[PDB]
RNA sequence: UAUGCCAGCUGGUGGAUUGCUCGGCUCAGGCGCUGAUGAAGGACGUGCCAAGCUGCGAUAAGCCAUGGGGAGCCGCACGGAGGCGAAGAACCAUGGAUUUCCGAAUGAGAAUCUCUAACAAUUGCUUCGCGCAAUGAGGAACCCCGAGAACUGAAACAUCUCAGUAUCGGGAGGAACAGAAAACGCAAUGUGAUGUCGUUAGUAACCGCGAGUGAACGCGAUACAGCCCAAACCGAAGCCCUCACGGGCAAUGUGGUGUCAGGGCUACCUCUCAUCAGCCGACCGUCUCGACGAAGUCUCUUGGAACAGAGCGUGAUACAGGGUGACAACCCCGUACUCGAGACCAGUACGACGUGCGGUAGUGCCAGAGUAGCGGGGGUUGGAUAUCCCUCGCGAAUAACGCAGGCAUCGACUGCGAAGGCUAAACACAACCUGAGACCGAUAGUGAACAAGUAGUGUGAACGAACGCUGCAAAGUACCCUCAGAAGGGAGGCGAAAUAGAGCAUGAAAUCAGUUGGCGAUCGAGCGACAGGGCAUACAAGGUCCCUCGACGAAUGAC
RNA sequence: GCAUGGCAAGUCUAACCGGAGUAUCCGGGGAGGCACAGGGAAACCGACAUGGCCGCAGGGCUUGCCCGAGGGCCGCCGUC
């Protein structure tokens, strides 16, 4: 049985006297009426604050933590294994409408990895250096400069 | 049409020529055999015999045949009025056996004979 | 008003092997089972790798999912497993039903509870 | 598992193995799940005219002649709910929503698992049906599909010990209450499911209660009518093996 | 024990309840214009007797033909009389005949009538004559183009919001509208007419930056389709009416060419399978309708009636639904199967006839102006400097030019040619046809299951109900007595039942008559709860209860 | 938010398409959504698959002593 199924007979139906319940007086009016005012209370403060840049100037990079490539190195058998090699565009997903790919360094490298990307960040390198590894940079990675 | 509604809508509103259907009977064994048909529309020629009624058993000549209200008069299948007049009993069809038939019409005898039509 | 028949049987069995047998932690998972399964256990390899030790079964009284790596040789009895924990958990080790485990340990001896 | 084929006289001809799903753990939860959406989303959308009671100017005296404050045409209360020809309150709504969703996981799940159920004699005896066998589903040659008359199956089926379930659906229920008045008139037994290959058995169908389906789209409700799981199957050779990558 | 209180019984009043459904409600598929060749609507007529409804129109519930259908029929409507039908009626489908007056209403006037040949009025063509034509008005909503509130929200209110809503003006179609880039701008080595659906996204954008408001590109789908002028260069090679003769149009340009795969011109190459015009002309599918269509009406019992119980038996590519004196696969309609017809798809697809596509080089020959653009003032939009539009003023280039790519100017880059035009299909609605339902079931559901937009109200605009059920069969009560009596009553008759006897199934409560039990004309008022006595009570569905004594015997506890 | 159920580093399809027993239902469809990293107005940069200590349940042991998921207190890391 449910609540709503129990108010029949109770008058109210849980809204304490008769005289509560009629129309957004009772909300203090309507909507976000009086955000401002006897309403303040937890709504943000009023304002503007910075500024957007157009859409189509903005850039949405394609990222991975090395983590997510490391912990699945064997897993990854349709993928070069040397002296492992991964080309990261081929294992990001969304690295298709992104304007690059990025490696980022988060979680451990257990394995010597040589990872091809659009860019990596300084933790990035390092760990995969770090376990015997190498990172090179793509030809859309020619961009540092 | 499977709502009941619709279903008896059609058959009280049923066109006159459509009505024919309404007061047809089962055929004897011989008569089924003889033709190849299960029944007939009873004509106020045939002779039939009252399977289901208050006079279930007994037999006699069809009398009338009303199709508005799909009902058939049979000789001496009566009532007895008050002032002590004798009038018809109405049958339904379905509770009735056609065991003779009044083939005096070329069209309906040539009707019952094809195999490609009923009569 | 749990749903699912089996998980209830489960609790039941749960709950005979702690009375009967010298079990605690049968009783015990019962009980986790028996509060809301949004609180029960959703672990991944990565913490099943991290505290568990060999011929000590590993105990989640929930379900099993296979995100990270697991190298130790250990038997985890859950109340299921993804399909991926499941493999990848018996390429080093094993993963055995909790009606299973009731059954090869009534008396729940050598095992560590993980949520 | 085993399954005995039968030939089209009864008698046994071979064996071919039950395929895995047949051994699928037994969920009613899931498959009652799985009939009650099936059931929802046949539903017609329906409700009241939405201007039903509202077609009128009447108004309000309101104080001065001892009257309660109803709207009132020509003398006659209106439009308010309280009033006879007056507007429903919270009636029906042809915008509401009485579809229900399922994961397709969940649903083919539950295929599953009444595909399982049917291999269980205990289960298809309690779900009511009548039969003297033991093995079950009754899987039979392919043949099967070539019958025409409904007859013949008749004679299979009593060959089979399984045409006392016919029996059972021979008896059809007037239903209490108004349903008769929208065409609901009757109601009865479910017996016998036939699952073939190429097209339902139009040689079984009539049967009573009989339901005839095919293996590459047999659902949860044919196999499990009203959500009951165990309903008295019989599978054709072919079907049996298309069942299993369902 | 008057007046009277409480409960019940018999009869009534009333019309709840239960059962029933010829009506509603909603969803879905199909289909879709009518009208000066006078529609839609209305008026008045029309029947043997005819008031209402339906039909019809002075040929008036109808006339003719072809097909279907069939022994009956003369609408709803069951009377009386009479008639029609084998000369094939009724009835159904298609086509035709008739089709009064008012009505866009059109000769003129007029509350449906009247006065002395009439496209009134406005237009096109024109034999300049109403000679040949067009428009007008209707339609359930849908559609397109204009005009455009307020309550309300913002807890007041002005911008904002309600809302480009309600409502008003004009108009199209079966669908409208839009539509082959002066586009997009995931900026690209990219996409490629237009609607619509899903999403993008409550994102970007707007906003007393408050409340609120609110896209697009793209993507996934649906369906797919692309063309014609103006001009250059030609220059009467042309078009319309008419059988013809003949007439009219047309150098202020008919017609040829041509239309960003730019074109024309000049010189060449190759070729046509593009396009455009016209001919033919469907399958399948879908919607509806129709033909044919299996198997019990056997026994015993109950009953007014078997469609019930028990027994025996049958069909099923048919166990959907309905009818029939009660629960019916096999009694009747139908239902599965198979088959036929019409409509839509569609004058579409396919096929075919004619035309001729395309490429090189040269050529500043052609390519839409109050435009592009700027300014003043407004409206509108998410459009912010960067929406779309109106109004007043100003105002350009000529492809070697111009516009766009979300502020302006200049350059680069990329895209694209405005100021001419057409365009199938996919999408909206629900009048009309059909189908469907965990919708309602006569105070419900439409206002309307009934005379329903009826009866009735208002000068008018407008407003607007209630009323469903005898019975298997009318067998709808003969005869007799009574009476002022075709009333009513008595007696009687029918039927299983008249307490089914006419607004007649069932027949609640409030309540009325008579009556039974209890109380009662010396007595006090929330009408009762719980205790306990009197009196009253057929059975059934409850069977307990009383006294002596004895056993047990908590707290408490004596003379 | 919560209860229950499926699947799980993923999850779910929408319109729509095919099939069919034709509004149910079977198959297909991942467009797109949320989740998988945050911080910053922006430019732009980009994190603990565990380093320490307490310690509940539970387990272990030679019965106080160990191991102690979750939880608690710190460290440390990304960014402004
Ligand atoms: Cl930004
Ligand atoms: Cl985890
Ligand atoms: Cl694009
Ligand atoms: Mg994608
Ligand atoms: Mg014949
Ligand atoms: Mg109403
Ligand atoms: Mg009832
Ligand atoms: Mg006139
Ligand atoms: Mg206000
Ligand atoms: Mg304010
Ligand atoms: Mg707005
Ligand atoms: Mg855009
Ligand atoms: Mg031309
Ligand atoms: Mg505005
Ligand atoms: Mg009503
Ligand atoms: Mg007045
Ligand atoms: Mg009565
Ligand atoms: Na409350
Ligand atoms: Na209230
Ligand atoms: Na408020
Ligand atoms: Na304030
Ligand atoms: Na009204
Ligand atoms: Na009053
Ligand atoms: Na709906
Ligand atoms: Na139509
Ligand atoms: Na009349
Ligand atoms: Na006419
Ligand atoms: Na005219
Ligand atoms: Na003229
Ligand atoms: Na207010
Ligand atoms: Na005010
Ligand atoms: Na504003
Ligand atoms: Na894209
Ligand atoms: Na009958
Ligand atoms: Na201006
Ligand atoms: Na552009
Ligand atoms: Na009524
Ligand atoms: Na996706």
């Amino acid at each position: 049985t449910s609540k709503k199924k129990r108010q029949r007979g109770s008058r109210t139906h849980g809204g304490g006297s008769h005289k509560n319940r009629r129309g957004a007086g009772h909300r203090g009016g309507r909507g976000d009426a009086g955000r401002d005012k006897h309403e303040f209370h937890n709504h943000e403060p009023l304002g503007k604050s910075g500024f957007k840049r157009p859409q189509k100037v903005q850039e949405e990079a394609a990222t991975i933590d090395v983590r997510e490539i490391d912990e699945n190195v064997t897993l990854l058998a349709a993928d070069d294994v040397a002296e492992f090699r991964v080309d990261v565009r081929d294992v990001v997903e969304e690295a298709d409408d992104a304007d690059y790919v990025k490696v980022l360094g988060a979680g451990q490298v257990r394995h010597e990895l040589t990872l091809i990307a659009d860019d990596f960040s300084e933790g990035a390198r390092e760990k995969v250096e770090g376990a015997g590894g190498s990172v090179e940079l793509t030809d859309l990675g020619e961009e540092r400069q | 049409s499977k709502q009941p509604d619709k279903q008896r809508k059609s058959q009280r509103r049923a066109p006159l020529h459509e009505r024919h259907k309404q007061v047809r009977a089962t055929l004897s064994a011989d008569l089924r055999e003889e033709y190849g048909q299960r029944n007939v529309r009873v004509n106020a020629g045939d002779t039939v015999e009252v399977l289901r009624g208050d006079f279930a058993g007994e037999e006699g000549e069809v009398i009338n045949v009303d199709l508005d209200k799909a009902v058939i008069h049979v000789e001496d299948v009566t009532l007895e009025k008050t002032d002590g007049e004798e009038v018809p009993r109405p049958l339904d069809t379905s509770n009735v056996r056609v065991t003779d038939l009044d083939l005096e019409d070329e069209k309906r005898e040539a009707r019952l004979e094809s195999e490609d039509d009923s009569a | 008003s749990k749903t699912n028949p089996r998980l209830s049987s489960l609790i039941a069995d749960l709950k005979s092997a702690a009375r009967s047998s010298g079990g605690a932690v049968w009783g015990d998972v019962a009980e986790r089972l028996e509060k809301p399964r949004r609180t029960h256990a959703e672990v991944n390899l990565g913490r099943i790798e991290r505290y568990a030790q060999e011929d000590e079964t590993v105990v989640v009284p929930g379900k099993v999912l296979g995100s990270g790596v697991l190298q130790k040789d250990v038997t985890v009895a859950a109340v299921d497993f993804s399909g991926t924990a499941e493999t990848k958990i018996d390429q080093v080790g094993e993963a055995v039903s909790l009606e299973q485990a009731i059954e090869n340990n009534p008396e729940g001896s050598h095992v560590r509870v993980i949520r | 598992m085993q399954a005995t084929i039968y030939d089209l006289d009864g008698n046994t001809d071979g064996e071919v193995d039950l395929p895995d799903v047949f051994e699928t753990p037994v969920r009613s939860d899931l498959i009652g799940k799985a009939v009650r959406a099936a059931q929802a989303n046949r539903k017609q959308d329906y409700g009241s005219d939405e201007y039903a009671g509202l077609r009128t100017p009447a108004e309000s005296f309101g104080s001065g002649r001892g009257q309660a404050h109803v709207p009132k045409l020509d003398g006659r209360a209106r439009r308010v709910p309280q009033a006879v020809k007056g507007r429903s309150a919270h009636p029906p709504k042809t915008e509401k929503d009485r579809s229900l969703d399922l994961n397709d996981k969940e649903r083919q799940l539950a295929v599953r698992s009444a595909l399982a159920a049917t291999a269980d004699a205990d289960l298809v005896a309690d779900r009511g049906h009548e039969f003297d066998r033991d093995e079950v589903p009754v899987v039979v040659s392919d043949d099967f599909e070539d019958l025409v008359k409904t007859q013949e199956v008749v004679s299979l089926l009593e060959a089979l010990d399984v045409h006392a379930d016919i029996d059972r659906a021979d008896e059809t229920k007037i239903k209490a209450g108004q349903g008769s008045a929208r065409g609901r008139k009757y109601r009865r037994p479910a017996s016998i499911l036939f699952v073939t290959s190429d097209e339902p058995s139009t040689a079984a169908r009539n049967l009573a209660g009989a339901d005839v389906a095919t293996a590459s789209e047999v659902n949860t409700e044919d196999l499990a009518p009203g959500g009951a799981p165990g309903r008295l199957t019989v599978f054709t050779e072919s079907a049996l093996a298309e069942v299993a990558e369902r």
